[PDB]
């Protein structure tokens, strides 16, 4: 209709787990980590959801900011990786940082944003 | 932990033995070196010191 | 000051002794945890693998 909406997703790891606990029950197949072959589908298929309409359209928009919760700071599991190929930038959030008084804990280091650039005003550009 | 962290110690612990390894190799010869050094000056103040001692 | 320096790089000396085997000991210390790491690793593979084959 031509508004802007702002999604937020608590715990795509939950909802895969979820997944995961019906696909073991269906017995489907399993993957690595006993995640169904399709986990990644289901996934993309969730987040390339989110777009920037054209004017023809009627310019509306709508971003989304799932959230991924790992053990002990492994990024390498299959569900983070999934997610984090997905999406087009990523925000870390650490305890290290978030105890030794920094907080919010972004690792400036780690985070990317491929948008960034064209969605900062030129003051902060600057 | 995971293999990550604890490879990524064991690097870190590696780096720094390198370090420290090659930081006694250097210290060693300028022990030596400090060591040739002092036994030059040792007449001079032995013959400045006998003249003071006279003197004294 | 020439006895001062002598000083000097002798405690350089042995402080990067002490600083080795400290971690030499680090490195073993971990390495030993490294291999039960890497035995459940392994374990947790093959037992993943397996239990999914066995009952389709």
């Amino acid at each position: 209709k031509g508004k802007h909406v702002l999604v937020v997703y608590d715990d795509l790891s939950k909802q895969a787990a979820a997944y995961r606990e019906l696909s073991l029950l269906l017995r489907r197949p399993p993957g690595r980590e006993a995640y169904p072959g399709d986990i990644f589908y289901l996934h993309s298929r969730l987040l390339e959801r989110a777009a920037k309409l054209s004017d023809a359209k009627g310019g509306g928009s709508l971003t989304a900011l799932p959230f991924v919760e790992t053990q002990a700071g492994d990024i390498s599991a299959y569900i983070p990786t999934n997610v984090i190929s997905i999406t087009d930038g990523q925000i870390f959030l650490q305890s290290d940082l978030f105890f030794s008084g920094v907080r919010p804990a972004i690792n400036a280091g780690l985070s990317v944003s491929r948008v960034g650039g064209a969605a900062q005003i030129k003051a902060m550009k600057k | 932990a995971s293999l990550r962290d604890i490879k990524t110690r064991i690097n870190a612990t590696k780096k720094t033995s390198q370090i420290t390894k090659a930081m006694e190799m250097v210290s060693t010869s300028k022990l030596n070196r400090a060591e040739q050094n002092a036994k030059s000056f040792v007449p001079y103040m032995e013959k400045i010191q006998e003249v003071v001692a006279n003197v004294a | 000051l020439l006895d001062a320096k002598a000083s000097e790089h002798a405690a350089r000396m042995t402080a990067m002794k002490n600083a080795t085997d400290n971690a030499n000991e680090l490195i073993r210390t971990l390495t030993l945890s490294y291999n039960r790491a890497r035995q459940a690793a392994i374990t947790q593979e093959i037992t993943e693998i397996v239990a999914g084959a066995n009952a389709l």
